[PDB]
């Protein structure tokens, strides 16, 4: 009875014990759910030639980074 | 650090009012000490729920502001603005 109710709280564990869950749950929690969006200007500066003709080419096109 | 040992001071705040109200309803204790009686990952996880409306946590507004905040820089840091 007692037993199977009463088994380990959190204020019982150490303090290391609890940061380690913490770090745990605030990863899996917050980390990972939080989400940002950059793929597409990522993409589009990738795709840019950055002042290839005032460059100095003499030559064909460069391939551009993406490329 | 210090997150942390507040979350478990009002955890333990909490424990003695429930056990202080536990006599008014042997019902009543069930599912205010299924949170006391979950395993620690999952209880860990359920008090970490500031984020959103859902506001099920037993947490202060405080410690969910400091946590709000420390998140808030942290993403700063990481260039996430």
């Amino acid at each position: 009875v007692v037993a199977c109710f009463r088994m380990a709280p959190l204020y019982n564990l150490p303090r290391h014990r609890a940061v380690n869950l913490f770090l745990q749950g605030y990863e899996k929690s917050w980390i990972e759910t939080e989400e940002h969006y950059f793929e597409d200007k990522l993409i589009e500066d990738l795709a840019k030639p950055g002042a290839e003709p005032p460059e100095e080419d003499e030559g064909t096109k460069r391939v551009d980074p993406l490329h | 650090d210090d997150f942390v040992a507040k979350l478990q001071d009002n955890q333990r705040f909490r424990y003695n009012e429930v056990m202080q109200a536990l006599n008014m309803s042997a019902a009543l204790t069930a599912r205010k000490t299924k949170e006391f009686r979950s395993p620690p990952q999952e209880q860990i996880n359920m008090l970490l729920n500031f984020k959103d409306d859902k506001s099920e946590c037993p947490c202060p507004e405080e410690i969910r502001d400091q946590l709000l905040d420390f998140h808030e820089d942290l993403m700063t840091h990481c260039g996430i603005e």
